[PDB]
C-alpha cells in the first residue's frame, strides 16, 4: 500500500 | 477489524509498479520518494557518442536526473510484471510495456526494479534500471 | 604478482558472457550456476534449486542457441549482491532470432564466487 | 571471475 518516504 | 493475509512478493510488485507509474503521471517531481540513498537509477537515453546513459546514484541525484526528462502527461501501458523474493527481504521486478511523454508516441521498455526493506515493513527503490528498446535494438 | 581492484558491471559483464556461452556449450550444464533456493522463471511459473532447474532447462530441448546481447546493466545491490538486466536477442534449434528480456540477481556464496539466486526471462514476441 | 560451481577453466 505505501512506500518510501510517504505516509498512510 | 478485519485482518487479512500480508501481500504475495508478487502482489507487493504488482501494486508498487502501480503505484509507480500513476504517480508518475499525476506527479513524477516527487517520484524521488520512492527511493533511499545507494539507489541505482538510469531511465533509457543516449549519451554524447551514442551509447546508452549511464546510472545515477541517491535520493538527491535521482530528482534531480527525474526532473531533466521533463515528464509531462505519462500515459503508460504495463503489458507485463514478473516479480519474486530476493536476498534479504527484497524483491526483484521485472516490468515491461509501453511509456508515453509529452503526447509523443508509445515506445516499449524492459525494466527490473529491486525492492528493499527500510518501520520495516516498508519498501523502498534500492535499483531501477530502465531502458528503451529503440535506443537499444 | 599483479594486483587489481573488481566492478559490478564487469562482474555482471562477465557473468552474461559465460551464462550465454554455456548455454550453447552444455545447457545440460547450465543448472550449475545456481544454488538453493533460487528461482528459474523462463518464458509462466517459478521453479528452485538445482535439481528442478535442471530438469526445467532440458525440458526446454536448447540445442544450438546463439545470442546477441545488446545491452547489459548491472548495479551492486542488497548482500553486496549484483543485479544485472541484460536486452538481446536468443535463437534456438536453428530458428529466428527473438528479443529477450533477462533480470538476474547475483549473490555470494567461498573467496570472490558468486552464485544465481533469481532468474526472470521473457521474450518481447509475447509480451507487447 | 568464477560463477557458482564451475572449476576455473572450464568456464569458457
Amino acid at each position: 500500500i505505501t512506500f518510501g518516504d510517504f505516509n498512510d | 477489524s478485519m485482518v487479512m493475509e500480508k501481500p504475495s512478493p508478487l502482489l507487493v510488485g504488482r501494486e508498487f509498479v502501480r503505484q509507480y507509474y500513476t504517480l508518475l503521471n499525476q506527479a513524477p517531481d516527487m517520484l524521488h520518494r520512492f527511493y533511499g540513498k545507494n539507489s541505482s537509477y538510469v531511465h533509457g537515453g543516449l549519451d554524447s557518442n551514442g551509447k546508452p546513459a549511464d546510472a545515477v546514484y541517491g535520493q538527491k541525484e535521482i530528482h534531480r536526473k527525474v526532473m531533466s526528462q521533463n515528464f509531462t502527461n505519462c500515459h503508460t501501458k504495463i503489458r507485463h510484471v514478473d516479480a519474486h523474493a530476493t536476498l534479504n527481504d527484497g524483491v526483484v521486478v521485472q516490468v515491461m510495456g509501453l511509456l508515453s511523454n509529452n503526447n509523443q508516441a508509445l515506445r516499449r521498455f524492459m525494466q527490473t526494479f529491486v525492492l528493499a526493506p527500510e518501520v520495516a515493513n516498508k519498501f523502498y527503490v534500492h535499483n531501477d534500471i530502465f531502458r528503451y528498446q529503440d535506443e537499444v535494438f
